């Protein structure tokens, strides 16, 4: 049943399903009609003539209101529902929409379906942190230079693909209703083809929050005429559908994002990994340095082996380099009188028992070297023979040799 | 010693239903006294079929109840 | 998830969580105020003077009643709830509280929080059977000799740790309210340190029911005065909190106690064991004698091996002794013509087929020894040769030898 497991049960790359991250989520907007209730006018072009139909926006009445909840709700072509900004909020004044996902998402697109005509100037912003600093994502304007200080119709540079680009595309006043602006995050980017191996673009698609700012709106130039009321009431920003498409950033180690104990969206990490985006590795799995999963290689986190003598292991870069990029996990504080990264070994003042293997608890027997008989405490590891002085025949240097008698001197214990 | 620990959740109205658990504290380690020097010059002198006299010396001896 | 299973999946000691076994349980008491409704007086000491505040106990009114349910209910320091005995039930008359757990519990403590002053004489009793006979647990009195026929301040003897001891400790009249008596079952017991290896104390902590009897109450000596009513109304037994702490007795083979099909509290036995307290062993697991679990050794019940030829196995003490305390499980009524505790073997009138192993169904071929040719029915097991008479060359003794002709005699089948 698990997508992370192969047919035999071997590890494989895990990707969460493609979702519209914007769907059903609360969006904070700067303006909404109805408080106080004001009149708005819909403009419609047919042939060579323009027609205007004026309606009222009442926040209290459900059929007359246009709340920010109408951006994220289900898009129905039969019954369209759009949010509407306050009347005539032309440049310098702007209308912004902040969307908070509350987790790192690998964004593929950001789309907007408009009820009113598309803006003359619009910009998409993202946040790496959860809303602290903002970095531009894409700009849309007639005058990229004068409005957003970016070159007009700039081609995507290989030198900086992590930079927001400005174009006059999708800014046209026509269609006056139903206009679409869909931003492709990997569009035109030269190394987008080798995305799995490109961390530069992997970071570019990453966003925790999305902010769309409407800076300048399209106008006919009739607002400055004798009657300002009728004209200025027919210019506003209205959006029916806001879609932020992309998969949950889990670095190829999770098939789904689940809400935890603190009600926070987190990846359900696999391949022996841990972290909100599976960026780090689960304790006691530091045998290999962390690496993002690719299509050909699973890049699972390798478990430590301490032969059940140590609870904590650490990664050594030098040992990983000496192993020829194979393994670098060294066990910490080896118990049961063992040594080595493998964690099986014997100690001085002690000798190995040949009847039982090295992995056994009673692998090292005590070397009871006589304090007056033997020269040193450290003995022979394979046979169990203490370093005897004056040719003592004893196994632990306890008995004098043939013809030798016990002496009072600490230097010469046996005298012939 | 064997301790019994109890956890209660409390507010302004009072103390809630308790959660119990017991534990036995680990014994304090005691340092072993440093050992003495064993006797030297141990010689067996056979006297008869049922009697052998044993003679030993002590380098520590220059009073004591040893 | 299971506490009985190790990190690799090896068996380990299982202990149920420490619980107050008394909590929310019905307690049968000898006396309760309110039936008929009577007056009681609370005594309070401040400086060198005594003060009395008289109240009424009405069983029908919830705010005025003191039922036995107030012993076992949640203890709240802000709003204390205590049960109250009938007024002036002084010695010889006593007030008892019987608590039935309905299962063997390894009791660590029995505590009582008093609303009225602590008794001059109190005793704790336990029941091994489910209430039939009672054995004393602990005594509390000023005169242990005169009241409970036990030595006053007796030190715990190593010779009998299963004996109830009497002390004058915790009997003091002060505090006149909020007085506590907590009995530690393993207190002062010399071998309590090595509890896991001590069955004598393991039996001491075991109880199925707890009975606390209040024999004599503290008095100032004013009851025998001119006015008896006012004085005798201010002497009664009142308890706010009754706690019987300890774990469910499962001999280290269960992590929890669950109610069965007959609504009876029973251990959820593990390590291939069965029983209400995991005292016995599951059928077909009699390969090793039953032993209680310790911290170092899991002491799991070893499964029988009959090579799928027997459904029932029995334990043999002599075979367990001959194996050097390793295994003693002998299979009963071996099927498919097999023998041995191992349960694989061949029989006479039959011989072994070398092409297939001993574990196979067709391990023994039929030895079709001729009734007039062969001497006996039992043949050679490795080759399949019947015991021929008169030097018959036949494999099953069917054909006469060279030069030999078939005869009429049953003794001599072939004649040269
Ligand atoms: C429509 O707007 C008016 C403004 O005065 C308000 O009183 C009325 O309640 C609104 N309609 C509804 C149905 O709430
Ligand atoms: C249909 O559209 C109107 C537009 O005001 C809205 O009030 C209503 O909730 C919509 N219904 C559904 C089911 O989307
Ligand atoms: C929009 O207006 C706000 C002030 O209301 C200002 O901080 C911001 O820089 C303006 N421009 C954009 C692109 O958000
Ligand atoms: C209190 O006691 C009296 C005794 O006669 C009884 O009639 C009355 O019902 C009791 N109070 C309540 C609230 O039941
Ligand atoms: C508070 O104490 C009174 C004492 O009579 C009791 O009737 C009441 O039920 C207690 N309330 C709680 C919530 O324990
Ligand atoms: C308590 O009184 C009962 C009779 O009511 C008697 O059987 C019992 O022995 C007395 N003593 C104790 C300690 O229960
Ligand atoms: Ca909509
Ligand atoms: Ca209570």
């Amino acid at each position: 049943p698990d997508p992370c497991s192969d047919e035999n049960g071997h590890p494989r790359r895990c990707i969460p399903d493609f979702v519209n991250a914007a769907f059903g989520k609360d969006v904070r907007v700067s303006s909404t009609c109805g408080r106080p209730p004001a009149r708005y006018c819909v403009v419609s072009e047919r042939g060579e003539e323009r027609l205007r139909s004026c309606h009222l926006c009442n926040a209290s009445d459900p059929k007359k209101a246009h709340p920010p909840a109408f951006l994220t709700d289900l898009n129905n072509p039969h019954n369209l529902t759009c949010w509407q900004s306050e009347n005539y909020l032309q440049f310098p004044h702007n209308v912004t929409l902040t969307l908070s996902l509350g987790k790192k998402f690998e964004v593929t697109y950001v789309s907007l379906q408009f009820c009113s005509p598309r803006p003359e100037s619009m910009a998409i912003y993202k946040s790496m942190d959860y809303g602290r600093t903002w970095v531009p994502f894409q700009f849309y304007s007639t005058q990229c230079r004068k409005m957003y200080n970016r070159p007009h119709r700039a081609p995507i540079t290989k030198q900086n693909e992590q930079e927001a680009v400005c174009t006059d595309s999708h800014t046209d006043m026509r269609p006056l209703s139903g206009g679409l602006i869909a931003f492709s995050t990997l569009d035109g980017r030269p190394s987008a083809h080798d995305f799995d191996n490109s961390p530069v673009l992997q970071d570019w698609v990453t966003a925790t929050d999305i902010r769309v700012a409407f800076s300048r709106l399209h106008t006919f130039g009739d607002e400055n005429e004798d009657d300002s009321e009728l004209a200025r009431d027919s210019y506003f920003y209205a959006v029916s559908d806001l879609q932020v498409g992309g998969r949950c950033k889990c670095n190829g180690h999770a098939a789904r994002c689940v809400r935890d104990r603190d009600d926070s969206l987190v990846c359900d990490c696999r391949h022996n990994t841990a972290g909100p985006e599976c960026d780090r590795c689960k304790p006691f799995h530091y045998d290999r340095p962390w690496q993002r999963a690719t299509a050909r290689e699973a890049n699972e986190c390798v478990a430590c082996n301490c032969n059940l003598h140590a609870r904590r292991c650490r990664f050594n870069m030098e040992l990983y380099k000496l192993s020829g990029r194979k393994s670098g996990g060294v066990c910490l504080n080896c118990r049961h009188n063992t040594a080595g990264r493998h964690c099986h070994y014997c100690k001085e003042g002690y000798y190995r028992d040949m009847g039982k293997p090295i992995t056994h608890r009673k692998a090292c027997k005590a070397c009871d070297c006589h304090p007056v008989g033997a020269a040193g405490k450290t003995c022979n590891q394979t046979t169990g023979q203490c370093p005897c002085k004056d040719g003592v025949t004893g196994i632990t240097c306890n008995r004098c040799a043939k013809g030798y008698q016990q002496s009072r001197s600490p230097i010469a214990p046996c005298i012939k | 010693s064997h301790y019994v620990i109890t956890l209660k959740a409390f507010n302004n109205v009072g103390e809630g239903i308790p959660l119990y658990e017991s534990a036995v504290t680990r014994p304090h380690t005691v340092p072993d006294p440093t050992p003495m020097m064993p006797p030297v010059g141990v010689q067996a002198s056979i006297l008869s079929h049922d009697t052998i006299r044993i003679t030993w010396a002590d380098n520590s001896l220059p009073t004591d109840s040893r």
